[PDB]
């Protein structure tokens, strides 16, 4: 038991969902029809993969997932695509008309028309769980559904499920692939509304993923397909603790204990290595020390910010593949001998480590080299606040003139909600300042 | 008591600045070779920048930016505009220009020139003015030192009554912090004798220098139209403003030129500080498109405006650094996100 | 699907309307009988945006043809794509406009308006998910201007949360001698600033000047002007018609382009200009005054928002680089207080005749030059009350001309206000 339910909201959440589930099926030996030959218990079980897949009596392994979008196009491609037999039609929920990059439409106008239906379908997955752990919510900050609908849903999930765990994977906007001038508004609005309802949120900077694809995979003009395949690997590394068992595996809840020192300070920085093309991986083993040291290079981060100018409050390492304790221990002892990393004075300078022996998988026809061993570091740095500051500045530039505000007011929102949302963000930036000041 | 030295006696602008500083009672002029100065009003040529900022217990300031000559020499400006990716070779506001040495880009000039002959389009250029290539190249080999062949604006904006050419002088002050200050008063230096499509011999209708204009003075005093009167002309005759039709483009051009060289000339982390007054020369065409002609490193002011500008220079360039015991400048700054 | 309902009103509206339908039918592989004989599935994927699917695998334009003169609508039926239109979508009057706005808006057009609404209703009522409405018209005449804006007002009453989009052709003395047009334009703009979400300003002044100066046409014809109007119309609707990420429907466009509700008048552009290139050239021409369909110099104000659509097989990396390039080199002409206000879309399918093209949609404060020009011509003949009796006769007070003059100058002041505003 310890079931997790994944909720994928809006285009970004949905398209990242596809890549994640595809990748999970490959990692567990599950076919596109849901059959999994290696699983000898037909109809159910309490194996580690059952945190994410339920089972039918016919041997079908079904994702514990809902896909929601206020518009049918993106989910229609899941309904007719390679993995259509994996999902029950009731898990794929669509409306007619989207939120038009407007939080207000996603939260209120359009969103309210489909919210009870979504809770209904979530409830059906919840009632098949013997010991539900919580939820993983995938969504963009920028979109109207991603921002506005996700917020509404998170609020409703707090009411219907108490303090049951809610984790976010949030796509942070970048100008190279953004489709809306108002994305800064939607980001601030959803972050304000969602902050009390989320236990842990992993921000994924599209600009960061865009640069990794250009620099490390030699991809000229990365598309969503390029970005999502890389994002998938990082998500897989994080959920691997839940989906696999192993003597040295540390559960994602244990990492959370270390990562969240105060309720609001729940945004860990993820860093992944190695990201390398097949052509470069040929005749090139990267050792444990090498991939570990790569976790401290900012170019490998999922968010653009500089932890060398901040302070650490936690540092977790999630290894997978051919990795043994001796090498991890030596690699980390070098790091602390060398310094390069400063902790705040109220936090001990530890490194919480997990290892899953099953090596990383890649999707056929992709860009990543299949390597023997990978690592995802989850750190809690004051630096992550840089990302809030960059968005908060863009917000202020527009809001001082009230630019685009009439689109939100026209759907029922008040200016009070904007200034309240922005003050909460100012408070969050101050919190990140305060935790990094030395104690008296 | 702050101290200064005057090392260019010919500068009308800084003669007034020294006068204003002495009048304050808190500045004292020293003799030109006394090195224990706060402010150097420097010479135009061979200014000893290497000697500045090596006097303990004195903050030192000078009225020139070392390396600002790259903007202010005609052959350097062309080269700067051609080689800097920020301005590029496809800069829309600088007339198509080529550097030409006497007995280099003469081969590249002739190619673009002899394309325009076949194209059946206006093919007048300037060093001075002629439409055939022979007279220009022959004038330079004979004339002397390095020269610039630049595209001559066939269709200028012409004032009425009188059908006259003009250029616009804008004064720009760059302070020690690299703030760019456009003085709110500029000036049109007008031709008085009517403009002529065919008559390139007579170079009083074609060249609008306050000296070369010598009829004269008919339409305005000393061939100087100021911005209030010129704004009114634009409103009456063309149904537009100076601000909208011309001044946005001037602002853009100035800010682009000075931002491009900022890394090469800023004194931000230097042992001495610089400020400098520039004079940008602009040409307006009949479509109300602005073009840069030149940047002058040691400009003079127009008689009416001296007192106000020079007191501005003291307030924002000198007294910002050396404080004593309504703003005439527009600060040029723009940070568009992309 | 996301369906749009097209409406074309008056002589100009129906002319440019007809050519719009010729061009996009060509692009989507639709012949005049309404059958698909194209080479690509990308032509059909979003065909339902503009076409109803009838029996026998046929496609009918969701278009409503309107005029107070019955003559102009005979010429449409006689046209190359005339047979494709739905016969009972033709709604025609008797008298004709007489280039009198009041006739179009209050009297003659008012009598006809319910008949148009009946057809609009029947198209709208059988839509899976209606985006909104697209009206082609001129502002200088009487039907397109006066009845067209009445239409707009009446459709808002019944579809108040739908997007109202116009292609509004502006008058120029260089194209038409009719002295009254400044009135018709000012009274129309008065309507459009209140009751549309997005208006493409198609300026005959600009279309004439492009033909005379740049294309070197000595006596430009309405057909020469409309070659530019149709290319503009194909370009600005590309994102609505083909699969894409950016500005893919009318509301998403409006949200990207309209920071203030009244400031919804766009300044389209196109490269290359032709009569009947590299990405850096397309990118430079797009932002240069020569290529604008409104007689405004963008260097005389600032862009609030911009959409740039590149059509053809080109490098997406090169476009990204050039679009950054143009923003850096022209930074002063983009408002600093709306970050990331220029968006870029690349559609692989090029338009007919060209191997690569670029379409520009700008919300510039420079558009005030257009409105000031109209305002000067209006106030020339309104101080002396020339030809007021044409409108007073139909029942209009003189005060409605003052209100409309004042609102159009309010709009001018507002563009200037946001032109002069800083981040500080
Ligand atoms: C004798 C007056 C002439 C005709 C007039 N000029 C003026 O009104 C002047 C008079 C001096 C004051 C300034 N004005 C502008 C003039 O040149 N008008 C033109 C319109 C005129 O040419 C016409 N063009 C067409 C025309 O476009 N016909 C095309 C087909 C359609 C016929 C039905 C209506 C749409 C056009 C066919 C042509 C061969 C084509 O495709 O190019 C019909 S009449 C406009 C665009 C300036
Ligand atoms: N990494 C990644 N980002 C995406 C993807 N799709 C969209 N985005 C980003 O998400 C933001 C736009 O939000 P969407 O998720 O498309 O919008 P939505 O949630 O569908 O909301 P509406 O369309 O407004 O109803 C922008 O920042 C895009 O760059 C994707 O597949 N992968
Ligand atoms: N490309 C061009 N088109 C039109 N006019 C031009 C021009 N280049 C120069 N001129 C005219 O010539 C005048 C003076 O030229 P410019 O300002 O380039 O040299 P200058 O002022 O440094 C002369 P000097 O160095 O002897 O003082 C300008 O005011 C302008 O009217
Ligand atoms: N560009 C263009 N302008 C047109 C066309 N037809 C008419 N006009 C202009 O439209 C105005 C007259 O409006 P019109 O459509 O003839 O009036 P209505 O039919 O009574 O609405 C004038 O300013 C004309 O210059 C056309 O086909 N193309
Ligand atoms: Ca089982
Ligand atoms: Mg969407």
């Amino acid at each position: 038991m310890r079931e997790c339910i994944s909720i994928h909201v809006g285009q970004a959440g949905v398209q990242i969902g596809n890549a994640c589930w595809e990748l999970y099926c490959l990692e567990h030996g599950i076919q596109p029809d849901g059959q999994m030959p290696s699983d000898k218990t037909i109809g159910g079980g309490d194996d580690s993969f059952n945190t994410f897949f339920s089972e039918t009596g016919a041997g079908k392994h079904v994702p514990r997932a809902v896909f929601v979008d206020l518009e049918p196009t993106v989910i229609d491609e899941v309904r007719t695509g390679t993995y259509r037999q994996l999902f029950h039609p009731e898990q794929l929920i669509t409306g007619k008309e989207d939120a038009a990059n407007n939080y207000a439409r996603g939260h209120y106008t359009i969103g309210k028309e489909i919210i009870d239906l979504v809770l209904d379908r979530i409830r059906k997955l919840a009632d098949q769980c013997t010991g539900l752990q919580g939820f993983l919510v995938f969504h963009s900050f920028g979109g109207g559904t991603g921002s506005g609908f996700t917020s509404l849903l998170m609020e409703r999930l707090s009411v219907d499920y108490g303090k049951k765990s809610k984790l976010e994977f949030s796509i942070y906007p970048a100008p190279q692939v953004s489709t809306a001038v108002v994305e800064p508004y939607n980001s601030i609005l959803t972050t304000h509304t969602t902050l009390e309802h989320s236990d842990c949120a992993f921000m994924v900077d599209n600009e960061a993923i865009y640069d990794i694809c250009r620099r490390n995979l030699d991809i000229e003009r990365p598309t969503y397909t390029n970005l999502n395949r890389l994002i998938s690997q990082i998500v897989s590394s994080i959920t691997a603790s839940l989906r696999f068992d192993g003597a040295l595996n540390v559960d994602l809840t244990e990492f959370q204990t270390n990562l969240v020192p105060y309720p609001r300070i729940h945004f860990p920085l993820a860093t992944y290595a190695p990201v390398i093309s097949a052509e470069k991986a040929y005749h090139e083993q990267l050792s444990v020390a090498e991939i570990t040291n790569a976790c401290f290079e900012p170019a490998n981060q999922m968010v653009k910010c500089d932890p060398r100018h901040g302070k650490y409050m936690a540092c977790c390492l999630l290894y997978r593949g051919d990795v043994v304790p001796k090498d991890v221990n030596a690699a980390i002892a070098t790091i602390k001998t060398k310094r390069s990393i400063q902790f705040v004075d109220w936090c001990p300078t530890g490194f919480k480590v997990g290892i899953n022996y099953q090596p990383p998988t890649v999707v056929p026809g992709g860009d990543l080299a299949k390597v023997q061993r990978a690592v995802c570091m989850l750190s809690n740095t004051t630096a992550i606040a840089e990302a809030w500051a960059r968005l908060d500045h863009k917000f202020d530039l527009m809001y001082a003139k009230r630019a685009f505000v009439h689109w939100y007011v026209g759907e029922g929102m008040e200016e009070g909600e904007f200034s309240e949302a922005r003050e909460d963000m100012a408070a969050l930036e101050k919190d990140y300042e305060e935790v990094g000041v030395d104690s008296v | 008591m702050y101290t200064f030295v005057v090392r260019d006696e010919n500068s009308s602008v800084y003669a007034e600045v020294s006068r204003l500083l002495l009048a304050t009672g808190q500045w004292k002029r020293l003799r030109k070779d006394n090195p224990r100065f706060n402010l150097m009003l420097g010479e135009r040529n061979r200014l000893p920048f290497g000697r500045l900022g090596h006097e303990p217990g004195l903050v030192q300031l000078v009225n020139y930016y070392r390396g600002a000559d790259k903007l202010c020499r005609k052959a350097s400006l062309v080269k700067l505009i051609k080689t800097s990716p920020e301005l590029s070779e496809s800069c829309t506001w600088f007339p198509e220009s080529y550097v030409i040495y006497p007995t280099d880009e003469r081969e590249v000039f002739l190619a673009a020139y002899n394309r325009r002959r076949e194209g059946r389009e206006g093919n007048v250029w300037i060093a001075l003015i002629s439409s055939e290539a022979s007279e220009l190249l022959d004038f330079i080999d004979e004339q002397g030192q390095v020269h610039v062949i630049q595209k001559y604006l066939e269709k200028p904006l012409l004032l009425e009554p009188g059908h006259r050419k003009f250029d616009i002088r804008s004064w720009v002050l760059v302070d020690h912090l690299y703030n760019i200050y456009l003085y709110r008063e500029g000036v049109l230096r007008t031709s008085s004798e009517p403009y002529n499509s065919a008559n390139f011999q007579d170079k009083t209708c074609h060249l609008t220098n306050h000296c070369i204009q010598k009829n004269y003075g008919r339409y305005e005093e000393g061939n100087e139209m100021f911005f209030e009167e010129f704004n009114q002309y634009l409103m009456d005759a063309l149904n537009t403003t100076l601000e909208n039709s011309i001044l946005l483009q001037i602002k853009h051009i100035i800010r682009s030129c000075l931002m491009c060289i900022e890394p090469a000339i800023s004194t931000k982390h230097l042992h001495y500080q610089s400020f400098q007054l520039f004079g940008f020369d602009f040409m307006v065409d009949e479509e109300l498109k602005v073009w840069l002609i030149e940047v002058n490193g040691a400009p003079a002011c127009a008689q009416k405006l001296y007192a106000e500008l020079c007191q501005g220079i003291v307030d924002v360039a000198i007294s910002s650094v050396f404080p004593l015991a309504t703003s005439i400048f527009i600060k040029l700054h723009h940070h568009h996100h992309h | 699907m996301r369906e749009i309902v097209h409406i074309q009103a008056g002589q100009c509206g129906n002319q440019i309307g007809a050519k719009f339908w010729e061009v996009i039918s060509d692009e989507h592989g639709i012949d005049p009988t309404g059958s698909y004989h194209g080479d690509s599935d990308l032509q059909l994927e979003r065909i339902n945006v503009y076409y109803n699917e009838a029996t026998g695998n046929k496609y009918v334009p969701r278009a409503i043809l309107v005029d107070l003169e019955p003559g102009t609508m005979d010429s449409v039926r006689s046209g190359p794509f005339g047979q494709i239109f739905r016969p009972d979508n033709f709604v025609f009057g008797q008298s004709g406009a007489g280039n009198n706005w009041a006739k179009g808006h209050y009297t003659e057009g008012a009598e006809l308006v319910d008949s148009v609404l009946d057809v609009v209703r029947k198209e709208s009522e059988s839509c899976d998910c209606l985006q909104g409405f697209q009206l082609t018209h001129s502002l200088g005449g009487g039907t397109g201007s006066g009845m067209g804006t009445l239409l707009i007002s009446k459709i808002r009453e019944e579809y108040p949360d739908r997007i109202m989009n116009t292609f509004s052709v502006m008058p120029s003395p260089k194209v038409s001698d009719t002295v009254v047009e400044p009135y018709n334009a000012t009274l129309s703009v008065h309507q459009l600033v209140e009751n549309t979400d997005e208006t493409y300003c198609i300026d005959n002044e600009a279309l004439y000047d492009i033909c005379f100066r740049t294309l070197k046409l000595t006596t430009p014809t309405y057909g020469d002007l409309n070659h530019l109007v149709s290319a503009t119309m194909s370009g600005v609707t590309t994102c609505l018609r083909f699969p894409g990420q950016l500005n893919a429907d009318l509301r998403k466009l409006a949200v990207n382009m309209v920071p203030f509700p009244r400031l919804h008048f766009f300044m389209p552009g196109f490269a290359p200009l032709t009569s009947r290139l590299t990405v850096p050239e397309l990118t430079q021409q797009m932002f240069d005054s020569k290529n604008m369909m409104a007689a405004c110099d963008p260097r005389h104000g600032r862009y609030l928002t911009v959409a740039a659509i590149f059509r053809g097989r080109m490098s997406m990396k090169e476009v990204d680089e050039q679009m950054l390039n143009v923003q850096n080199k022209n930074s002063s002409y983009f408002v600093e207080w709306i970050p990331n206000n220029v968006k870029t879309a690349v559609c692989d399918i090029p338009p007919r005749g060209l191997k690569m093209s670029a379409t520009f949609i700008g919300n510039s404060t420079a558009i005030q030059e257009l409105f000031k020009r109209i305002s000067e011509q209006f106030t020339a003949m309104f101080r002396r009350k020339a030809f007021l009796h044409w409108y007073t006769g139909e029942g209009m007070d003189e005060m409605e001309f003052t209100e409309a003059e004042s609102n159009m100058n309010d709009l001018v002041s507002e563009y200037q206000q946001y032109q002069d505003a800083t981040a500080d």
